[PDB]
């Protein structure tokens, strides 16, 4: 118990992100090591999460909402919250 | 309503 507390987590998806838009962020789970990631977007709407297991020793998450609102973005590792999680993200209507 | 959507991975080492 608290593996989790090792595990770092930042990126453009874990500030804000846009309805529609694929938002990422990284998970660098260099100290706690290898484990079990668990990820949750809770919301308005139904969350598409995809993993990207980096060489690098990272993990990369990207996860598209469509509907905007206000979300919590959880990071377990070994089914323990990370620090700052929940996340709480801002959706947007996209621009352009 | 509110969804929660729950997804899992295993970071190797």
């Amino acid at each position: 118990m608290g593996g989790a507390h090792k595990v770092r987590a930042g990126g453009p998806g874990l500030e804000r992100a846009e309805a529609g838009v694929p938002a990422e962020f990284s998970i660098w789970t260099r100290e706690a090591g290898a484990g079990g990631l668990a990820i949750a977007v809770e919301g308005p709407s139904k969350a598409e999460i995809s993993f990207e297991d980096r060489k690098d020793g990272s993990c990369g998450v990207a996860y598209v909402v469509q509907e905007p609102g206000d979300y919590e973005v959880s990071v377990k590792f070994n089914e323990e919250h990370i620090p700052d999680s929940p996340f709480v993200v801002p959706v947007a209507s996209p621009s352009g | 309503a509110r969804i929660k959507a729950i997804n899992t991975f295993f970071a190797k080492n």
